[PDB]
RNA sequence: AAACUUUCAACAACGGAUCUCUUGGUUCUGGCAUCGAUGAAGAACGCAGCGAAAUGCGAUAAGUAAUGUGAAUUGCAGAAUUCCGUGAAUCAUCGAAUCUUUGAACGCACAUUGCGCCCGCCGGUAUUCCGGCGGGCAUGCCUGUUCGAGCGUCAU
RNA sequence: CGAAAGGGUCCUGUAAGCAGUAGAGUAGCCUUGUUGUUACGAUCUGCUGAGGGUAAGCCCUCCUUCGCCUAGAUUUC
RNA sequence: ACGAGAUUCCCACUGUCCCUAUCUACUAUCUAGCGAAACCACAGCCAAGGGAACGGGCUUGGCAAAAUCAGCGGGGAAAGA
RNA sequence: GUGAGCCCGGGUCGAACGGCCUCUAGUGCAGAUCUUGGUGGUAGUAGCAAAUACUUCAAUGAGAACUUGAAGGACCGAAGUGGGGAAAGGUUCCAUGUGAACAGCGGUUGGACAUGGGUUAGUCGAUCCUAAGCCAUAGGGAAGUUCCGUUUCAAAGGGGCACUCGUGCCCCGUGUGGCGAAAGGGAAGCCGGUUAAUAUUCCGGCACCUGGAUGUGGGUUUUGCGCGGCAACGCAACUGAACGCGGAGACGACGGCGGGGGCCCCGGGCAGAGUUCUCUUUUCUUCUUAACGGUCUAUCACCCUGGAAACAGUUUGUCUGGAGAUAGGGUUUAAUGGCCGGAAGAGCCCGACACUUCUGUCGGGUCCGGUGCGCUCUCGACGUCCCUUGAAAAUCCGCGGGAGGGAAUAAUUCUCACGCCAGGUCGUACUCAUAACCGCAGCAGGUCCCCAAGGUGAACAGCCUCUGGUUGAUAGAACAAUGUAGAUAAGGGAAGUCGGCAAAAUAGAUCCGUAACUUCGGGAAAAGGAUUGGCUCUAAGGGUUGGGCACGUGCGUGCGGUUAACAACCAACUUAGAACUGGUACGGACAGGGGGAAUCUGACUGUCUAAUUAAAACAUAGCAUUGCG
RNA sequence: GAAGCCAGAGGAAACUCUGGUGGAGGCUCGCAGCGGUUCUGACGUGCAAAUCGAUCGUCAAAUCUGAGCAUGGGGGCGAAA
RNA sequence: GAGACCGAUAGCGCACAAGUAGAGUGAUCGAAAGAUGAAAAGCACUUUGAAAAGAGGGUUAAAUAGCACGUGAAAUUGUUG
């Protein structure tokens, strides 16, 4: 049985673009099969890491893909992963409540400071 | 090792063919013909090679319009057709 | 190479059709000079030189 | 004595001198002024019934029209020419035309027959899709037209 | 005379195969060991100075076989 | 420490040698076919003499017999000398 | 005729030429290592000796070592003399025919010569993107050919709205174009068959991508733009302009570990073939499953409960955890995994008939396991190194925002299913080399990659073999000298020679042992020793599965116990020990350090005089000086 | 067989010793590749205007190598011959 | 239109399918090569050879002009004396 194999196409060096696996075919001959690169998962912007939920592709491949596919039901879902979204919503709570704090701090010394000069 | 085996390693091309004179002369890097000069406007040509002038001077072509005219200047560039020659 | 260029390709075609011996009734013409294909070129001997 | 080597002679070889020839050079003299964006010179690719080249020509392609001449062309094939003629010819002349891809080369490019844009026309079921065809789209500058910009100078 | 063969003389070192109460041990079957037995197992022993070679520049053979023969061509006081 | 760097020595080792011999393959050799080049004034045995420290040709002697084959490296030739 | 020369006879031949006096010159040859052309001796000479090798019969033909078929013998030995490509060539490819020339011998053969034939794509490339880099434009130089310039000292343009003082108004900022990769980036095609020669291109079957138009079903909506899960997130859909954010594209080298495909290996079974003096339930061959999809699963990670010291979990490699570990239960990235569709109808193997050809026809099968420090590709989690940190752009997607647009005359501007339409141009033969490229050639040189079987063995070492290729390199005979290449030699053992040049000796592995010197890392395999075959045994080193009651009813509890320290099944390679036995040899071929004492010298690794010098030369780290805000 | 790590034995601790683990280095033997040390080597009008054989250096990197691109003679490039 | 020019190694490099063939990466470099006969009348037919060709027999004024072709020197070679 003959098992060594050719290249299918005229590129003969060994690239990152000419990746082959092995196959057997329904005729009984080992054959190669030029395959693609593989996908890369998405990564969550804020500290990124890979994003459960969203499939692995090149890039063109998510523009044939549905749109639940593509993202997680969720604020910033396919974008931000859950522990950042969670850090953003507490994160911008404490701040606005620290700003009216601030805020009325600012107008009790604005008014102290307006009987003082009256 | 400088002659014979360096000799093996001989497989590309300085030159390709110009466009414009159909010599192997065109750079390939420089993008341009030894020869002719292209693409500079001006065909390239010397007066320290009076045999290199004399292979492409006017008259080693075609003349595809050259040749007509003395043949119209000894008529007198006239116009028109012979009188009661058939036609339109 | 199997990789060529369009311009490339109509030169070798031209080459083809020109590498051929003179037809024999050229022989035969009344003054003929000519007796073979003096500029008949092989694969082996001299290149086209593209 | 033969063979061998050398010498002499005849004939035969080898080779291309000599002689004669010359549609070619060389030099002098006389005449003439005419390339190109109306796309030249040059390059490439094609074109004949049977051609690779030389020669001629450009998809109207060894050529078309017109004028003249007046019976060929010829290597083969095949046809002629009402010869008392809108007419043979690889004929001459040449005022009308055709003139592929290029090239100063001009939509942008060209190591690609790569990629466009504008306006028409035609065809395919077609207001949308597909295909084909035609005409266009370089730069600098001049005259003019028209649309503009700036408290630059003013009038109101 | 030639080709075989036979005998001699030399060279190597005991052929293939079969057999063996030879063989370290191991595993089965039963009389559960009394060559217990059968199987395998380098090797050993016997048949067996056996087998193989031997003139190619070894020897002998009218009397061990088979074949060949008085040519052909060239030249010569 | 490291080294295809230069040098001296010891053990082992051996045809380096005493001292040469033998075997194999490919050549050389012979045949069929195929078939160059270098080089070439003319040629090729010596001895003595040939003032210019040189003879192959001259003088005087020795001598001296066709046509050849394998080798050889004195001489002549032979070093992109 | 002194002579340079002149004249005549004879032969050959075919078209012009001569004497005399003047005129005129490119006017007289043995040399110039003269120029061009032609030809000898040498000479039938040197030679046609690397790459192991040829033989028999038959056919063809005038003729056969180098044509063909068969029969034998060999070689390459998977880093090939194999199967395919990139550069380069350009028809060398295939068929038919063939005088000469060429194939340093022959030739019926040929990559030669002659006439013809052959290269089929939306999916493979080019075409597109940008890299290093190159060239226009603005503008400035230059007598000028032109030089710089590529974001500039440029008025370098996009979008929206408008019924009114109708012939306008508003918004925005980033700049600037092109070329540049058949190995980078990138939308999409697989299997079977088919030709003399093409095939992921033709034919059949089965698919996919991109773009466009417009329907049907289904979805959503009277709570207008879905629902479910505590969550990670899920599900066939499930609005989303400007302007923004983010992700993908998109990335080093090396080390060990784990998963998957393929290959290699072992066992059983059907069928076929070979062996068969004897033995061999034997040795060998076929036993396959693509793209594209569905479905169930697969390390990391993430979520929930809960709160850990008697610290625990845990990798070959020591990391992780009150910033929440272990445990228990979940969610998800990831298939070249299992099953199913494709798909047995294909392919392959075997058999029985038919058959001038045309042509075939019909049966039977194509099954079940196992193993691994194996080889190869791929994926994953780790780790190491850096005064080195290992592209860009086209392109695609998600989100933030909420502009618009949206219903019961029903509406729909739904990334869901199905349906409709379209996909141009160019390359595509063959060689890729001891004959298709370069070296003047069919030149032992040189020239970038992919696939890579069995045995021995540590091993893509050497040696032998299978598939697939070759058997091509002038032949025949003889066996002198001298050679080239390979060997052996008694006794002595460097007496040889300038010089141990060359050869010989050593060599693998296990074990014992190993000095000075030292920058403490080395020296070191130092040195010096013991051993190694075959056979029959013994011992050691592993994996998987599996616990009693009481109830409810195969799971839930509440218990009870750590002799499962036991059984059943399965499996491979190492290591140690012992007896027996042959011996001149036991790493039996192959493969494979001689060792030591010192001196000089350059620190080391590295680099150069291609084609006479490889070194104390050059470089190097370290050190020192000088200049510059 | 370098850091790092595990265990055991000590030491008041810092540390010391022993056995493992681990897999560093312009480290080392060596195949391919790259290079080019030696041989009274082959060849010397050669297979070759630099080739052939054996031997040798290096072999995880200051290693080897393709394509694209840049530097052009008053020049370039140069681990400098 | 001409010449006290050259007459195929001359004369232009080129009298000819010459700026061709061929060489070089490239700029560039750059040949050799004319003559059957008045007319192809370029050898029918026979014969020997596989063929190339040979011999007869022909054509021609001449093949002592056979597409190696006008004439046909020398070097050098074969046969005969
Ligand atoms: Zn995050
Ligand atoms: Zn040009």
């Amino acid at each position: 049985a003959p098992t060594r194999v050719t290249y299918r196409r005229r590129n003969p060096y060994n690239t990152t673009s000419n990746r082959t696996r092995v196959i057997k075919t329904p005729g009984g001959q080992l054959r190669v099969l030029h395959i693609k690169k593989r996908g890369t998962a998405p990564k969550c912007g804020d500290c990124g890491i890979k994003l459960p939920g969203i499939p692995a592709l090149r890039p063109r491949e998510y523009a044939t893909i549905s749109k639940p596919k593509k993202t997680v039901q969720r604020a910033y879902g396919g974008s931000r992963c859950g522990n950042c979204v969670r850090d953003r919503i507490i994160r911008a709570f404490l701040i606005e409540e620290q700003k009216i704090v601030k805020k009325v701090l600012k107008e009790q010394s604005q008014a102290e400071k307006k009987a003082s000069k009256k | 090792t400088k002659g014979t085996s360096s000799f093996g390693k001989r497989h590309n091309k300085t030159h390709g063919l110009c466009r414009r004179c159909g010599r192997r002369s065109l750079h390939n890097q420089k993008k341009v013909c030894a020869s002719c000069g292209y693409p500079a406007a001006k065909t390239r040509k010397y007066n320290w090679s009076e045999k290199a002038k004399r292979r492409k001077v006017t008259g080693t072509g075609r003349m595809r319009y050259l040749s007509t005219v003395p043949r119209r200047f000894k008529n007198g560039f006239r116009t028109g057709v012979p009188k009661g020659a058939r036609g339109p | 190479p199997s990789h060529k260029t369009f311009r490339i390709k109509q030169k070798l075609a031209k080459a083809q059709k020109q590498n051929r011996p003179i037809p024999q009734w050229i022989r035969l013409r009344t003054g003929n000079t000519i007796r073979y294909n003096a500029k008949r070129r092989h694969w082996r001997k001299t290149r086209l030189g593209l």
